């Protein structure tokens, strides 16, 4: 039972990547808010989102 | 439908539950079974069921006299207020006031 | 450790179902010096023991643990009921009745949350239910 | 008629279309009327009289109608109403029923809140930082002297205590008969006027 | 490129300007009051003026580690003249100055209360230093009253929640920021207003 | 009074309220001699029973 | 207050019956203050 | 996880010992458990806000040695319904990795509190149910502490107080 | 707080660090 | 049909056992409800749930 009911493909490569995107690449809040962060509305188009990623790029 | 004694007098135990509903009846005789299960019986007796009236009028003296502090009313507990082998004296002054009575 | 704090049968409210608490009834040696206490709990611990527990019919008991604790220094009617369950390797659903005095705009939605929860724990049988302060609503 | 209110009066159309004596004189403008008094004697009459004189519009509006129960929907009206009133620059602005919004924001009850913001809202409008100014008075009516807030009854949003009340003798002789009926408003002394002609 | 612009039209931007120049044209947004029509406050016109040197770059009193309020409440009776003290500190601060009312968050729609104290704060932001003005706080500010599931209740604490976020970002590092408060009921404000890097500043009126 | 289930726990019966009174309560305490006072060493009762910021709510 | 939720309440307690397979059990600390309608058979009347 | 030490504190004398178990439970268990505590997840801090906090939970961090997480329960729940659950669940598996640690949340009576002035529905149940499965169990938060501060502890609801979620609570003096 | 061996033991180490 | 019955007298003395009672001769199972059910925090609501 503990063997068949684990995990398969998808969901271990779903772990993964989304560690790496959402928990490894995430530590770059510490970045953006070290520079400048308004968060909240960060999200939609408010258009310092390309801002900031080019201040990334730029750092 | 459950086990009762045969030669109890219904009529006799029902004058005396004058002022009762039925699911009361219901719950006098699922407590009376539990009296039968404190005397030592699977049957119930109107003896058992006497005692089930006996025991519902004093548990709702003593869910009025304990709460909070109590004293004296609920003997035999094994705490402050209420030695366990109630004395000789305190039991003849008992037995002398419901003999009177 | 085979105490563990599942979520209900139905799981995905979170009725929180309790399995094997490790308590026992040395834990309650205000136990054995109660009358009262001897014949019920007894019974049910037989009947659990037995399996009868599982098809017999429900029922409720009021117990009555008078207010003299300080603050809430260990609930001796929560710790009979879970040295109970932990004695029996049973699974005990315990829930406070303040949470369901609830009533807003003339309806009373603490009594759908109580009668869903009731209908619920109709599904994890054999349990031990524990509804603590019934007189917040029950006055 | 209508007590000594019509000097008041008289002062709110002069300043409003020709200042001249109190330009001269140094005042700068009343800003707010809040007529008080029982219904009956005529309150809006004299307002709309006095926007006649003035040569400015009259919208009527109540208190009670900024009462909804979309939150914002009341604050949101009177910004509206506020933001036309200095699109038209200018007119006057009646608000009826001031007793039934504008009492002791204390809280309490799932009611008051949309009443409280419209209050403000109002406070905000009447004074605040400056967006207004000009020409433009508003008036309020209400049946009591002081229940309102006291920002709303404030000598500086509503500065003038006009008070009127039921007519004197010279008032019912002008709307043997005043001793008889003497001592009741106008709205009786007209539908005492109907009943006698309907008789 | 419809329904985003009129979300924005809604919940952005539903304030006032001053000490700026006119969008469509150019004027000066100003006030026309200084520090010297106000006279009766003499003592709170000098910390007002004081505060508004500090934030216009004074070096004098910095090698003490002296840190200027971030919020400031002024409280009193009504009358007082809170509202033409906050004009003359506008005309006399001559920074890009943002004025709301409490009443103006306000909204029957799920969301409009924290995106537009959020978009005020973040138009204040940019352009730093700024000096934010909303007459009437109380009307945000309020506690919870113990009970309530009002619709209102719901746009007033998320309102808050947005405000108490942005207020405390302001004090990170972050871009010299001051907001300015002004009310009567300031007893009826909760408990997280008077907190320090909030509104650690009342000023009795 | 004392019956098995019609007398059970009624607030009714002035008994079991003297019961209560008698298991519950710290003695009874008589009518005092004194002026002023309602009928113990006691006025009547209360008729209707129930930074700066803090400052001023409290 | 509406207090309607006792008769509610009631029919709750009084549902176990039908049921089978686990107990309840309903501490106060007041058993005064309790309705005595709930203190009535095929409800909470055996107390511990 | 942010970036005047504990001797630095002087506002307290006797409650240092209570902070000192937190201490030795993050640097040094089955010392704790032979002084009778088998587990301590959720402290509650309490009192005067402004004293201390930030400080004080800085200066258990500089003397534990140990990964310090700083959150506030203002923004854990906003608008968004079910969202904040998720929330404080990847919160709690982060803590879990970067495991011991001192997450502290701040302003809990956002969180922490029971239906009443605000509109209760799914959100609060939701995010509420979620922080009693992550601070109760099955998933083991092995060193893994909670700070947790309020105001107004009699405003925690019943279910953030029974004996395994916040039990131990400490009141900071003037 | 309760008689179990934790008091003992905090017993035993305070008599140590008073001897 | 005669329709719609009162059943009156004590509380709770004999009404469930007898709705269950003609339920179980009729061959039918109940659908027991309350007129305190048939209510919400909203008007307009209680009408849909009668009907």
């Amino acid at each position: 039972f503990s063997t068949i009911t684990q995990p398969d493909t998808d969901l271990i490569a779903r772990q993964e990547k989304g560690t790496l995107f959402w928990d490894i690449w995430a530590d770059f809040l510490v970045t953006a808010a070290d520079y400048y962060n308004v968060n909240v509305a960060a999200l939609s188009t408010i258009k310092a989102e390309q801002n900031s990623l080019i201040e990334n790029i730029s750092n | 439908n459950k086990a009762v004694d045969p030669n109890i007098n219904w009529y006799e135990v029902a004058r005396a539950m004058a002022g009762f509903t039925g699911a009361d009846v219901m719950g006098l005789m699922a407590r009376a079974a539990r009296m039968a299960a404190r005397q030592g019986r699977h049957a119930i007796t109107e003896d058992d069921i006497y005692a089930a009236m006996e025991n519902k009028t004093m548990e709702a003296t003593l869910e009025a006299s304990t709460a909070g502090d109590g004293g004296g009313l609920v003997g035999g507990e094994g705490v402050e207020g209420s030695p366990d082998p109630i004395p000789p004296q305190l039991r003849r002054a008992v037995s002398v006031y419901e003999a009177g009575k | 450790n085979q105490f563990i704090t599942y979520q209900s049968w139905h799981s995905h409210g979170d009725l929180f179902i309790d399995y094997h608490p490790p308590k026992t009834f040395s834990h309650i040696p205000a136990l054995k010096y109660n009358s009262i206490l001897q014949q019920p709990i007894g019974s049910l611990v037989c009947q659990i023991y037995s399996g009868l527990f599982n098809k017999q019919i429900s029922k409720n008991i009021l117990l009555v643990n008078p207010k003299t604790t300080s603050n809430n220094l260990v609930d001796y009617n929560v710790l009979l009921i879970q040295a109970l369950a932990g004695e029996t390797e049973m699974k005990i659903i315990t829930d406070n009745a303040q949470r369901y005095a609830l009533v807003n705009r003339g309806f009373a939605i603490g009594i759908k949350l109580l009668r869903e929860v009731f209908d619920a724990i109709a599904l994890n049988t054999p349990c031990i239910f524990l509804l603590e302060d019934i007189h917040a609503i029950g006055e | 008629g209508n007590k000594q209110a019509k000097v008041e009066l008289m002062e709110v159309v002069d300043f409003f279309r020709t200042p001249e004596k109190f330009k001269a004189s140094g005042a700068r403008a009343p800003k707010g009327v809040l007529l008080v008094g029982p219904p009956g004697n005529g309150k809006t009459l004299m307002a709309r009289a006095v926007a006649g004189e003035s040569g400015v519009a009259f919208i009527s509006s109540s208190a009670a109608e900024f009462i909804e129960m979309y939150m914002g929907l009341g604050a949101a009206r009177v910004r509206d109403l506020f933001n036309t009133a200095r699109s038209v620059a200018p007119c006057i602005i009646f608000i009826d029923e001031l007793d039934a919004v504008g009492r002791q924001r204390q809280g309490g009850g799932r009611s008051n809140d949309e009443r409280d913001n419209t209050v403000n809202q109002l406070l905000t409008e009447m004074d605040g930082f400056e967006a207004e100014q000009q020409g433009i008075v508003v008036m309020g009516a209400t049946n009591r002297k002081d229940v309102l807030d006291a920002a709303l009854t404030r000598p500086g949003r509503f500065d003038r205590s006009i008070e009127v009340r039921r007519p004197d003798f010279q008032g019912r002789l002008e709307a043997s008969l005043a001793s008889l009926m003497g001592g009741m408003s106008g709205a009786q002394i007209a539908g005492v006027a109907n009943t006698a002609c309907f008789l | 490129e419809k329904k985003e612009s009129q979300w924005e039209r809604l919940t952005s931007s539903r304030a006032r300007e001053f000490m700026t120049k006119d969008e469509k044209t150019g004027k000066m947004r100003d006030t026309g009051v200084r520090f010297e029509d106000i006279a009766g406050m003499e003592f709170l016109v000098t910390e007002m003026r004081e505060i508004v040197r500090m934030l216009k770059g004074d070096e004098a009193y910095k090698r003490v580690g002296a840190k200027c309020p971030k919020g400031i409440i002024f409280q009193g009776p009504p009358g007082t003249g809170k509202t033409y003290l906050a004009r003359a500190i506008a005309g006399e601060a001559e920074v890009p100055f943002f004025s709301s009312v409490g009443s103006e968050f306000v909204e029957m729609f799920a969301g409009v209360a924290a995106a537009r104290v959020n978009s005020l704060f973040y138009n204040a932001r940019k352009k730093a230093p700024a000096i934010i003005f909303i007459d009437e706080i109380d009307a945000i500010g309020r506690a919870r009253s113990t009970l309530g599931g009002d619709p209102g209740s719901m746009e007033r604490e998320s309102a808050l929640l947005a405000m108490l976020v942005q207020m405390d970002g302001i004090a990170n590092k972050t871009e010299q920021v001051l907001t300015i408060g002004a009310t009567n009921l300031a007893q009826e404000l909760d408990a997280a207003l008077l907190r320090p890097g909030r509104f650690e500043v009342v000023y009795e009126v | 009074y004392k019956k098995p289930f019609k007398g059970d726990y009624s607030l009714a019966i002035p008994t079991n309220l003297y019961v209560t009174d008698l298991f519950l309560k710290l003695p009874t305490q008589s009518i005092s001699n004194l002026t002023n006072v309602e009928n113990h060493n006691l006025s009547i009762k209360n008729k209707i029973q129930h930074f700066s910021v803090l400052l001023l709510k409290e | 207050a509406k207090l309607d939720m006792i008769t509610d309440l009631l029919v709750i307690i009084d549902s176990v019956r039908s049921n089978k397979g686990f107990v309840v059990f309903a501490t106060t600390d007041i058993p005064h203050v309790l309705d005595p309608a709930l203190r009535r058979p095929g409800r909470l009347d055996e107390t511990i | 996880t942010p970036a005047i030490k504990w001797d630095d504190i002087n506002g307290i004398d006797e409650v240092k010992k209570e902070i000192n178990e937190i201490i030795e439970y993050l640097r040094n268990p089955a010392l704790l458990r032979s002084r009778g505590v088998a587990r301590i997840g959720g402290v509650l801090l309490a009192g005067a806000p402004g004293t201390g906090k930030t400080l004080l939970a800085k200066a258990i961090a500089a003397e534990g040695g140990v990964r310090m997480f700083t959150c506030s329960g203002t923004d854990f729940y906003d608008v968004y319904s079910g969202v904040g659950a998720r929330r404080v669940r990847e919160t709690f598996d982060r803590l879990r990795n970067a495991a011991p640690a001192i997450l502290f949340i701040d302003e809990f009576d956002a969180m922490g509190a029971a239906r009443g002035a605000q509109a209760s529905g799914d959100e609060s149940a939701s995010i509420i149910n979620e922080l009693l499965v992550q601070m109760d169990g099955f998933e083991d938060n092995r060193g893994i502490v909670v700070l947790g501060a309020t105001n107004r502890p009699g405003a925690i609801d019943s279910a953030l107080i029974r004996p395994g979620r916040f039990d131990r609570i400490i009141y900071m003096p003037l | 707080k309760s008689l179990n061996f934790a008091l003992i033991s905090h017993s035993k180490k305070l008599k140590e660090l008073n001897v």
